[PDB]
């Protein structure tokens, strides 16, 4: 719910001293997702059939 | 003569896995290493 909780929580305490504890990772997530392949160029003779 | 070095910190889950949740949830059945390694940075670097 709150930064100071993830210290109490990181510490297993309900008190936390003055200081600076690493609580945690920050990582941004991916947003949309793109494929990009060659241009599909040639299309072989179904069409003959 | 040499007073210090670099002070690094590693990020378990990006190094062990890295952008596969799956592979996350596996790591936690192994223990508390993570928290024991980064312990282990964090001293060498506030004393340094
Ligand atoms: C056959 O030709 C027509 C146009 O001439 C085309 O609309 C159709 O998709 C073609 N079908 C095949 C299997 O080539």
């Amino acid at each position: 719910l709150d930064p100071l909780s993830e210290t109490k929580c990181t510490l297993k305490s309900f008190t936390v001293e003055k200081g600076i504890y690493q609580t945690s990772n920050f990582r941004v997530q991916p947003t949309e997702s793109i494929v990009r392949f060659p241009n599909i160029t040639n299309l072989c003779p179904f069409d003959e059939v | 003569l040499p007073v210090s070095m670099t002070k690094t910190s590693v990020d378990c889950t990006m190094y062990i896995c890295g952008d596969s949740t799956e592979c996350s949830n596996l790591l936690l059945q192994y223990g508390s290493f993570c928290t024991q390694l980064k312990r282990a940075l964090t001293g060498i670097a506030v004393e340094q």
